[PDB]
């Protein structure tokens, strides 16, 4: 996304690795370096899901517990017997 | 022995109810040290709790008429449910320890007032 | 293979460092349960520790001067050092009970933050 | 007291129980009820020490803690070592 793409493009431009430095190496170890990222999408989404779930099943047991008017006559059933 | 027996199987359920009542979240950001302290929460809800079931325990077995006795016990329960709050106290002592207090004072005071009502319902009878 | 075992031998010094970074002390007082709950902390910090290193060791394979390689890896571990937090949700759910709970959530939306770099990255190679 | 006296009459001059309707039952279950209310003194009356002696202990730790003028001086001393 555009958003980050100035935050290393910055860095870049100090005196690192420039354009002209790049080796644009592209064999066997690139496609092995795809895979891994693409498994990088599936086990971190995974655990995205994972918070996800539990944020909104925090909230779901207080929605469906039902608050009363007044929190104090759920004990007077009892007492009378 | 049957006046006993009722006061200790009503104590219970009343002190449950109290209890319930007394239930929130504190949310502590950025912090190492966090201390929690509810001392004589228990105890003065307890106190409490087992003299409201003597005041409706008393009039239940003097008076007949079963429906009555209902009546004067509910006035009794909504009493206690208004006019009671709750502090908590958050003491930073540092940059890096704070202390989250629960206080029992606004129990003790109320507990003051339902003594006065105990005694002046037995000098009543 | 060469590549593989420099990644896999990155990934515990780093993921240890992390780790130390996440060491504090809650003190309770007078309390009966304690529920201490720091769920997906290891989860999120293998993640991060193990996406950090990918940076750093895919610039020090390509690029050749290992000065050069040294000042940008360095460059990426101060970037995770700041800007990073950690909430403790201290839930008090009875008088007698609290819960003490470590959120990854910090650490989970720095995760998306260093995915994009990873993305922008291999795009840039 | 005087002041606690008319917020249970008022409730008993209600519908509720009337004057006519106490049964002035003086027994063996009267006594049993007069040294229950001495132990509520009791019980309740050390609790209210307590709370007080509290009370007046968090008040007396700040009080011995001597405040000066400058609170900075104190850190003069082990910087020169």
């Amino acid at each position: 996304d555009p958003m980050t793409k100035m935050l290393v493009q910055n860095i870049f431009s100090k005196h690192g690795v420039t354009k002209d430095k790049m080796k644009k190496v592209s064999d066997e170890e690139k496609e092995m370096l795809l895979n891994l990222v693409k498994d990088l999408q599936a086990k971190s989404q995974a655990l995205i899901e994972n918070q996800k779930k539990k944020k909104e099943e925090a909230a779901a047991q207080e929605q469906k517990n039902t608050k009363p008017l007044s929190r104090r006559e759920q004990l007077i059933e009892q007492i009378r017997q | 022995m049957s006046f006993e027996e009722k006061v200790e199987s009503l104590h219970p359920a009343i002190f449950e109810q109290l209890s319930s009542e007394f239930e929130q979240q504190i949310e502590v950001i950025d912090c190492e040290n966090i201390t929690i302290d509810t001392s004589h929460i228990t105890a003065a809800l307890s106190i409490q709790a087992f003299v409201t079931t003597m005041i409706i325990v008393a009039t239940q077995l003097v008076i007949a008429d079963e429906d009555l006795a209902d009546a004067v016990a509910s006035e009794i329960l909504i009493l206690d449910s208004s006019q009671i709050k709750k502090r908590t106290i958050i003491k930073i002592i540092n940059s890096r320890n704070i202390k989250i207090t629960l206080s029992a004072d606004e129990i003790i005071t109320f507990v003051q007032i339902l003594l006065q009502v105990l005694n002046s319902i037995l000098s009543e009878l």
